């Protein structure tokens, strides 16, 4: 028969559940953002769609932080993206307080992870409408991640989710062929912001605000922190020079 | 949420009636049929097992017929399974009772508390009632022989004969036809056997397929006696009344 | 303690309660009656601590009476007592326990005899011709053992009683200023207003 | 989260029927055939080992199961579901009877056990009747040798003899042909034998076939000795071996 | 566990399981009280779908919650119990801490919040009763008469009925009493009572019984004869004209 | 099925405008402020003429300053009263002083949206929203008399004048006419007797309907039948004038 | 053992004048025979033209101000900014005493 | 009536839809895996696919490490297949802790097969579209394997295989096994049989793989390990040098 | 198509949206309408109290959090007491364990965060208030919406209610003038009136029909009703 959607926990007869695939929809209508990882660290930048002269520019930040090493990254309900960093904050403070060691990006990952697909096993509850893009770096390297709705998520060089994100994974696919050696925290941070210029033609109807941070054992010590000031601006400008 | 799945077991139709206790009577009236007359000397329980083979171990069985107290026991008709659970909360009641005033629970006494219980799966809970109806033959100082019957509802009454389960209709009427207050034990057994005998769905009423018990006086004591027959004693009190 | 008293005689139980109510330097009180009826044909005395004294006996009274109007029938005085008894020994191994002594005094219709039932905090039971709680047993059981009959009319008994209170004026450190007497036999319970000097 | 599921998933139909019940039975029909034959001094339980492929080790399967060292069970319908009552079934062994007085429980009394277990999820809220009907075969010192069966409304009867599963019907019919109240166990495990070959489709022998008795004590499976009383189980499940021997005789 | 609001609003603003709570009522065998100068009384009618029952142990459809004041009502028999269970164990309740039995409002008061309360709790559905009842307050022989629904309103009447029927009843009630002169006794009040009842009972000496209450828990039913006088000195009244 | 704290496409809670639906049709009630005190009345409409008209009370105090009207079904009343009542008992004994007409008003709407089969934002154990309005009247001394209309929304407004209930409409729509700061409480208690009058469907006498006032002075008093009487004896008159 | 009090000294005065109330104290605050600190204050002006001062364990006499304090604050809150007067202020703080009766 | 196929409550045939649909689930990744027994080892293979290039290949997989003995490999969702693993690591140490020993391979097996068959019987829990295949070598049954389904099934094999192309592979196995008579591979090193298993993998799917298409977990005595890119490399030369 | 997926909060329809949060913004649309604007030294909130009849009150639309913050509300009155109390707390909390004063930014987040839960859990219903919320912090004045969706957003100004739009405009087109307007009270308040009628239609802003609020440098955040706003009018 049908109605197989209407519920949440409920596989439909070709084994999916509809509920986490709408709950996707629901991601690709959002903003885009990406992320991108570098010789020792890496980069996260996001599209903030400008809705009027109003906004206070600078003010509404998206990128979080956890603990003091991890930066997050969603596009899609981001009322439920604070949840799911709410959580994974806890999830942090709690494996810090028993093993005195600062949580580990996959050991963060995998608790995301979890949280996520345990949204997905009752009908008592909504998945998440975003997808999530985050990393850092830890005792051995840096790490980047991207979890979907549906609680998946993998180790990535490159990341991008949201409107753009073709645009975002096209260019994300050149750069790891023409730098197989890796590309640098410096570097990342420009291709970063060139990534979302391009990425905002799919919505080259308003008009928009970046957003990066980063986390690189050498140019922040491996704590995670965001682009401010020069070179913010030197970042949107070689992106302001390559969109012509 | 669950809310889709719930049946709402305890519900009004717009009539004024409780759905799911109409529908287990429903289920009550193809249960063998039970019957239990009160005499001046006496009280005569008999029921007709459902279904048989010519394996089954009529010896170690009993379907039917159970043991309360030492001066109560009840006849089934209905899911055994269901009866079993209410007869054990029954046989404990009747001991709190005894351990409480260190007196054997008078029999109405038990029989309302058991019918309470079904009372409450009727207004709230959201579970299903139980699928039995019971007939109480038990003795006590206070109204001497008493036969009770009880239903899915909760509601329970006082009766001189009376019978529960399949051809209910048909077998009152032929208690209605030759019952005298007067009667005695042995009249009542015979009474008994010959309803049994022309309501049964059966070709004919054999001893493999029922199930006798009588709570009598024996005047050679002072005290109460529950006798439940044994196959060979219902194979000849099967012949002498005359259905061989 | 305040003196609690029981005689089983012949067709009836006589229950004598002092009517003393003494705290610390001062007897607040003397008419006091350490008594609740629990059936028409059922009175129970007690004797102990301060305020579970009262609260036992009226929690038991109010238990009594809705049993009688469910089922419209009173309960003998053995099953009355046994449900005091269990409701004792409940108490005792609770947070804090009922420190109360009781007498249960009853005419059982249905048998047609008297019933004394003696029961202290712990929820120890005995039925006893004679019973008393306190220091008073010390006193008055001799004092029955000596002059107590079965046979005995309720006078008799009510003279027995007489002649305990007279041994408990005498030899007593406390003055627990006289006693009430209540009788309970096949046509309920009553009240001698007469004993202040009988 | 949280069970929000608190109202019953089975309920009584305009009919009276209990559909889940029903279904459950259903579930039990489409199994592989299973049975029971009680003799004079012993009772035998039996039923087919239908393994789901080649490469499948069908020992580390058992479908017939040791609940108490005089009790065993065996069944006909969801596999999954049986394990779980078997777990269930030996703990209730122990909980509510072995540590209350010490002995192992008489085989009606945990049939009334299990049968309790099955009949809840026949109106606890939540949850659907377990979709499997039992064959308990077990010894108990005042009762002799029993054999019940318990289905998945949560009722049981006792049985000289009977099937259940696929093709119950039909060997229930020639069970009905050849006992009698004087079968000796041997006897009995011969009828069984018989009664199963018309069941099972292939290769019908000691490793397709899972056969297990409740009969004298075998002391040499107790496990230890020096107290007299302990004699030990008179539940013992047959060898492969065991099982070709008596087929020569078939 | 379960919760579900059963009893909820619908679109023109009624709790149909209320509303089909009443419709349980109007099912039931009929039942009335009247009272009188001095006394009230209440009437019941006996089904008669099945004859063969013990009376003698067959619960009665009138109940005393205390010792002065009663309780019949139409609708569930086992929803009846739960209610006369609570109403009785607060009038114990009541006497233990006010030291005083509950007065006839209080106690209806009281059953009235238990039906109330059903009809806006989750998981439960609401009484499918209605009550009659009746007493006379502590130390006052001004006598009482209180109804409750399944919506768990209560209110005093002269004379009421509820029940199969009580339509018919009701009429012969609202033009055969005078609140100016109240049947001055307790025979011309069992009178009034049972012709009311045989408007709808047709003619059943064995199902209509009678309690009478008094002021000073004064109470006591009517056995069939003593009943079965008042239907014949009835029927006469008919005849002779 | 569907919540029963669910939201309607237009933004509104179904379960509270159905409740709505409910008290429109219940019995009027009417509620008018004047400097010299508020005036509540509402119409008994007793159902069968056995039935004791006095034992119908929809005129019900909260406190000494503190009275209150109700119209739809009210049983569901009968735990508003409760709460009402208590709360300002309980602040009386916290503070010892008078509660306010308006805080306690508020206090009864906080327990209307407490409804639901499980809404995560606190314990709102109660399976359906309130089926009846009040009209809560009152004085304190910071704000003199007040009227005060609660809700099932749990929303509570302010009013010079209010009627709910079978005749609200017509009976507002009278009020507003009627209605200006210098009435007195005579004339308020004729006008409130006058628009009962014309919406209830019986002719209104001491018996089917019920006055009653709060005062600084004496507080909230309900009109004993007798007294209403000659109020209702006086206006017969002074409408017969002209 | 661990004992929950200590003494931090100091003594308070209150007199009230026909339209005037003073509350005085010393600003000294000790332990055993070590002075603290020379100057902590210990009498407040809660709002509402309301001084009170709660002398003697120290840690105790803050809670107390700062939960009357706060108390003060949500009187306001729920009813309209209403002043709270003194015999008001009283009987609240009776509650706010009371309720660590034990 | 229609949302017997949305619980897990029986369908008039005595079905449950939700766990045959979470069946489904079990292939939605399109990979194969198989596991044979060696002498004294048990070897699991698992097709690798990595479609983004933009993922980082190391996090890719779905072989886990339960415990220092237990190998398991997952055939479905990677989310479900974490949650299968999660709690599986968890159960294997709260075993030791509590019992003084290792948890045994087919033990572990049987408490998730518990845990899943009541997901089939409980309707607020979804069956996990996913099936466990759990390998070691247990220090009493020597070289095991034993996996479970969203049915709560589960039982012991001599060798298996699941996922899409699973009856390939299956057939493959059973005829290699009618020939060779015996219930393992007489292989005295595990390099050799994670030959002979890639190598029918290959027979059987008709498929070639490079270093970077495979994933393979290896157990012996007291230890369970995955290999590397590059000792599978060497294990696809040697395989390379007799065709 | 959405019938069947507006049942309740926790179920996302085909297309990615959550209908019964939808619908609670609907109850904001039919709401009355606010005004909120700042400059770098105050900020004003402006409201029309609505009215049922002309013998009702004007139900009151500012509510006052802690010294330091405040805010305006459209739609449903009950949701905006509990959201309020809850924005009191938080800030009461704030005070009373670090003596710190509750930031905007963080009081934003607070909101945001407790309105999320409602819309993610079977049982519960969204909020159906839109919130307006202004306050000076350590870093200035401030300006919050809140939407019962979660979303939270700092802007320089803003309105929410009906017809809200006209206001919104008005004010995006005086940005760079009322911005500007530090060290007077008096004449955000006026810029905020102006921005307000840029929304009337039915009447005119009258003396107990016109709300306003102000908070800002040394001013703490008080309201002005009825005669106090005359010289606004």
């Amino acid at each position: 028969g049908t109605g197989y959607d209407l519920s949440n926990s409920v596989f439909s007869p070709d084994g999916r559940n509809f509920q986490v695939e709408y709950a996707v929809k629901a991601v690709e209508n959002g903003t885009t953002s990406i992320g991108i990882k570098c010789n020792d660290g890496v980069v996260f930048a996001v599209e903030k769609l400008i809705t009027s002269k109003l906004l206070v520019p600078q003010k509404n930040v998206k990128i979080q932080v956890v603990d003091r090493h991890i930066g997050c990254v969603y596009s899609g309900l981001i009322p439920d993206g604070r949840h799911l960093v709410n959580r994974g904050r806890e999830e942090a403070a709690s494996f810090k307080k028993l093993y005195k060691t600062p949580i580990p990006i996959p050991a963060f990952a995998d608790r995301l992870g979890q949280y996520v697909q345990a949204h997905t096993l009752y009908n008592s509850v909504r998945p998440f409408g975003v997808s999530t893009i985050f990393g850092g770096v830890d005792k051995n390297g840096a790490h980047l991640y991207m979890l979907e709705p549906s609680g998946s998520y993998w180790g990535y060089k490159g990341a991008a989710t949201g409107k753009g994100r073709q645009s975002a994974k096209a260019e994300l696919e050149k750069l790891v062929d023409h730098h197989p050696e890796g590309l640098s925290a410096r570097e990342a941070v420009k291709q970063a912001a060139k990534i979302i210029y391009l990425a905002h033609e799919d919505n080259k109807e308003k008009d928009f605000e970046l957003e990066i941070s980063w986390c690189s054992l050498s140019e922040t010590n491996g704590l995670h922190k965001f682009v401010k000031g020069d070179l913010l601006q030197e970042a949107i400008d070689f992106a302001q020079k390559e969109i012509n | 949420g669950s809310r889709r799945y719930d049946s709402r077991t305890t519900i009004f139709s717009p009539e004024g009636r409780l759905y799911q206790v109409e529908y287990a009577l429903e289920s009550i009236s193809h249960a063998g049929t039970a019957i239990g007359i009160m005499a001046s000397d006496g009280i005569v329980l008999a029921a007709e097992r459902k279904v048989t083979s010519t394996l089954l171990e009529q010896d170690t069985s009993t379907e039917k017929l159970y043991k309360l107290n030492d001066k109560i026991a009840v006849a089934v008709a209905g899911l055994t399974a269901d009866a079993e659970i209410l007869i054990n909360t029954a046989r404990i009641h009747a001991q709190n009772y005894l351990k409480t005033y260190n007196e054997d629970i008078p029999v109405e006494i038990l029989v309302r508390r058991l019918s309470d219980i079904k009372q409450g799966y009727t207004q709230h809970g959201g579970l299903r009632p139980f699928g039995v109806s019971f007939i109480y033959a038990g003795y006590d100082d206070r109204y001497g022989y008493q036969l009770y019957t009880s239903n899915p509802s909760g509601n329970y009454t006082g009766w001189k004969a009376i019978s529960v389960g399949a051809n209910t209709s048909a077998a009152q009427t032929l208690l209605q036809m030759d019952y005298k207050d007067d009667m005695k034990v042995d009249d009542a057994i015979e009474l008994a056997l010959k309803t049994l005998s022309k309501t049964t769905d059966s070709s004919a009423l054999t001893y493999d397929r029922l199930e006798f018990a009588t709570i009598r006086k024996g005047a050679n004591d002072g005290e109460v006696y529950q006798k439940i027959f044994k196959p060979q004693e219902i194979k000849d009190i099967l012949v002498k009344t005359g259905i061989t | 303690m305040d003196i609690i008293l029981g005689i089983r005689v012949q067709d009836s139980v006589i229950l004598a309660s002092s009517k003393a109510v003494t705290r610390g330097i001062s007897v607040l009180k003397d008419s006091d009656d350490k008594t609740r009826q629990l059936s028409p044909h059922t009175l129970m005395s007690f004797a102990g601590e301060a305020g579970d004294t009262v609260q036992f006996a009226e929690y038991i009274q109010a238990n009594i009476q809705l049993y009688s109007i469910r089922e419209d029938y009173e309960l003998s005085p053995q099953a009355v007592s046994s449900f005091v008894r269990q409701e004792l020994a409940k108490s005792i191994r609770s947070r804090r326990p009922y420190q109360v002594n009781v007498l249960i005094g009853g005419y059982d219709k249905k048998k047609n005899k008297p019933e004394l039932y003696q029961i202290d905090y712990l929820g120890t039971k005995v039925e006893l011709p004679y019973g008393a709680h306190g220091y008073s047993g010390f006193y008055t059981f001799s004092l029955l053992d000596h002059h107590y009959r079965p046979d005995m009319t309720t006078e008799e008994g009510l003279d027995l009683l007489k002649l305990c209170v007279q041994e408990l004026e005498k030899r007593m450190p406390m003055d627990f200023k006289g006693v009430i007497v209540k009788i309970v036999d096949k046509d309920g319970i009553r009240q001698v207003d007469d004993f202040q000097a009988q | 989260m949280t069970d929000r599921y608190s109202f019953s998933l089975t309920t009584f139909s305009p009919s009276g029927k209990l559909g889940q019940i029903d279904y459950a039975l259903t579930a039990v029909k489409q199994g592989v055939t299973s049975l029971g034959i009680k003799a004079t001094n012993g009772v035998v339980i039996a039923t087919e080992k239908k393994s789901s492929s080649p490469l499948a080790m069908s020992e580390t399967l058992s479908k017939v199961s040791l609940l108490t060292p005089d009790i065993g069970a065996v069944y006909s319908g969801m596999g999954p579901d049986y394990r779980v009552l078997v777990d269930k079934s030996r703990k209730v062994a122990h909980t509510s009877y072995k540590r209350i007085y010490g002995e192992y429980p008489p085989t009606k009394l945990l049939v009334s056990e299990v049968a309790k277990i099955m009949q809840e999820a026949t109106q606890s809220g939540g949850v659907r009747p377990f979709g499997v009907s039992l064959l308990i075969a077990g010894h108990d010192e005042f009762n002799g040798f029993s054999l019940y069966q318990v289905d998945p409304s949560g009722s049981y009867f006792p049985w000289k003899a009977t099937a259940i599963g696929k093709g119950s019907v039909a060997a229930k019919t020639f069970l009905e042909k050849r006992w009698n109240d004087e079968l000796e166990l041997e006897d009995a495990i011969h009828i069984a034998l018989l009664t199963l070959k018309e069941s099972v489709e292939g290769e019908f022998n000691g490793d397709t076939i899972e056969l297990a008795i409740i009969g004298d004590e075998n002391p040499d499976l107790l496990g230890y000795t020096g107290i007299p009383t302990d004699k030990g189980p008179r539940f013992r499940k047959l060898t492969s071996q065991e099982i070709n021997d008596r087929l020569e005789a078939l | 566990g379960y919760d579900r609001a059963l009893s909820i609003f619908s679109p023109d603003g009624h709790i149909f399981q209320v509303e089909y709570a009443l419709e349980a009522v109007k099912r039931g065998t009929c039942a009335v009280g009247v009272k009188g100068k001095n006394c009230v009384v209440l009437g019941c009618e006996r089904r008669s779908t099945l004859k063969l029952q013990d009376t003698r142990i067959t619960p009665s459809k009138v109940s005393k919650i205390d010792s002065h004041v009663v309780l019949s009502f139409s609708g569930l028999n086992a929803d009846s119990r739960i209610l006369i269970e609570k109403a009785r164990v607060e009038a114990q309740s009541h006497r233990l801490t006010l030291e005083d039995p509950v007065t006839v409002e209080y106690l209806t008061r009281y059953v009235a919040g238990v039906q109330q309360r059903y009809t806006q709790s989750g998981g439960v559905r609401p009484f499918g009763v209605s009550t009659l009842i009746a007493g006379f307050d502590p130390r006052d022989d001004e006598p009482k008469l209180y109804q409750t629904e399944p919506s768990g309103i209560y209110s005093s009447w002269s004379a009421q009925t509820i029940g199969r029927n009580s339509k018919t009843v009701r009429e012969f009630l609202e033009k055969n009493y005078d609140r100016k002169e109240p049947p001055a006794t307790v025979e011309e009040c069992v009178k009034l009572t049972v012709r009311s009842l045989l408007e709808v009972v047709q003619t059943g000496a064995k199902n209509i019984e009678i309690t009478v209450v008094k002021p000073d828990s004064d109470i006591v039913a009517l056995s069939s004869e003593e009943i079965n006088q008042y239907v014949t000195q009835i029927e006469q009244e008919k005849q002779e004209q | 099925d569907r919540g029963v704290s669910t939201f309607s496409p237009e933004g509104r809670l179904f379960q509270v405008e159905y409740s709505l639906e409910a008290i429109k049709l219940g019995s009027t009630a009417i509620g008018i402020a004047t400097k010299e005190g508020v005036v509540l009345g509402v119409e008994k409409r007793a159902t069968s003429p056995l039935l004791e008209s006095d034992s119908i009370e929809k005129i019900v105090e909260i406190d000494r300053h503190i009275g209150c009207a109700m119209s739809g079904l009210t049983a569901d009343a009968r735990s508003m009263i409760e709460h009402a009542r208590t709360a300002a008992v309980t602040h009386n004994l916290y503070y010892d002083e008078d509660i306010n007409v308006e805080s306690l008003t508020q206090s009864v709407c906080d327990l209307a949206l407490r409804f639901g089969e499980g809404a995560s934002g606190e314990e709102r154990l109660m399976s359906r929203p309130f089926g009846v309005a009040l009209l809560i009247a009152g004085h304190d001394a910071d704000d003199g008399y007040q009227l005060f209309h609660a809700e099932p929304s749990g929303t509570f407004y302010r009013y010079n004048a209010k009627a709910i209930g079978s005749g609200s409409e017509g009976a507002q729509a009278e009020l507003l006419n009627e209605w200006h700061s210098s009435l007195t409480l005579k004339e308020a208690e004729l006008l409130v007797l006058k628009i009962l009058k014309q919406v209830m469907e019986e002719k209104l006498d001491e018996n089917n309907a019920q006055l009653s006032c709060i005062t600084k002075q004496d507080g909230f008093k309900i009109y004993d039948n007798e007294k209403t009487a000659e109020l209702i004896k006086e206006l017969k008159e002074k409408e017969a004038a002209e | 053992q661990f004992n929950p009090y200590g003494d931090n000294g100091g003594t308070i005065l209150g007199i009230a004048g026909e339209d005037f109330a003073v509350l005085a104290g010393d600003t000294r605050n000790i332990t055993d025979y070590s002075i603290n600190s020379r100057y902590e204050p210990k009498v407040f002006d809660c709002g509402d033209n309301i001084v009170m001062s709660a002398n003697g364990f120290a840690a105790d006499g803050d809670a107390l101000v700062k939960r009357f304090k706060n108390s003060v604050k949500w009187y306001h809150f729920d009813h309209n900014d209403k002043k709270l007067s003194i015999n008001s202020a009283a009987r609240n703080i009776q509650h706010l005493l009371y309720g660590k009766r034990f | 009536a229609g949302y017997d196929r949305h619980i897990t409550i029986f369908s008039p045939e005595g079905r449950l839809y939700q766990v045959e649909y979470a069946f489904k689930a079990t292939n939605q990744t399109n990979i194969n895996s198989l596991a044979v027994r060696g002498k004294d080892c048990t070897v699991v293979i698992s097709q690798k696919k990595v479609p983004d290039k933009l993922l980082d290949p190391t996090t890719v997989s779905y072989i886990f490490c339960i415990s220092r003995t237990i190998g398991m490999v997952v055939n479905g969702p990677i989310p479900d297949a974490r949650n299968a693993a999660l709690r599986a690591k968890a159960e294997a140490a709260e075993f030791r802790y509590k019992y003084g020993y290792d948890m045994p391979c087919d033990v572990l097996a049987k408490r998730m097969a518990n845990l899943s068959q009541i997901y089939t019987q409980r309707a607020y829990m979804r069956p996990l579209g996913v099936i466990l295949t759990f390998v070691s070598v247990d220090e009493e049954l020597g070289p095991s394997i034993y996996k479970t389904d969203p049915a709560g099934y589960y039982v012991g094999y001599k060798a298996t295989a699941t996922g899409p192309k699973q009856q390939e592979i299956t057939t493959n196995l059973e005829n290699h096994f009618k020939k060779s008579k015996i219930d393992h591979i007489n292989e005295e090193s595990w390099e050799k049989v994670v030959e002979f298993a890639i190598t029918h993998m290959i027979d059987a799917l008709g498929t070639e793989f490079s270093k970077n298409d495979l994933e393979v977990g290896v157990a012996t005595k007291d230890k369970f390990f995955t290999l590397s890119a590059e000792n599978i490399e060497e294990r696809l030369v040697a395989i390379a040098e007799q065709d | 198509f959405r019938n069947n997926y507006d049942g309740d909060t926790v179920t996302f329809s085909p297309t990615g949206r959550l209908f019964q949060v939808e619908y609670a913004l609907e109850a904001i649309k039919q709401g009355s309408v606010t005004v909120g604007l700042r400059s770098n030294t105050h900020a004003v909130l402006v409201a029309l109290k609505r009215n049922a009849d002309e013998l009702s009150s004007y139900q009151k639309k500012i509510i006052k959090c802690d010294e330091h913050m405040g805010l305006s509300l459209a739609g449903l009155a009950p949701d905006a007491r509990v959201l309020s109390n809850y924005l009191r707390q938080q800030c009461n909390y704030s005070s009373l364990v670090f003596n710190r004063k509750l930031a905007v930014e963080r009081a934003g987040h607070l909101l945001c965060d407790k309105a999320q839960k409602n819309t993610q859990s079977y049982g519960g219903r969204p909020y159906g208030v839109g919130l307006l919320i202004i306050g000076y912090d350590k870093s200035g004045a401030h300006l919050l919406e809140f939407q019962p969706s979660g979303n939270v957003t700092e802007l320089y100004g803003t309105a929410i209610g009906a017809r809200s739009q006209g206001a919104k405009t008005y004010l995006e087109r005086t940005l760079d003038t009322f911005i500007k307007i530090d060290g007077n009270p008096d004449e955000l308040i006026k810029a905020g009136v102006e921005a307000i009628s840029q929304s009337l239609r039915d009447e005119s802003l009258t003396v107990d029909n016109l709300s306003i609020a102000i908070v800002g440098k040394d001013t703490p955040f008080t309201i002005y009703d009825g005669e106090a706003v005359a010289k606004y009018i």
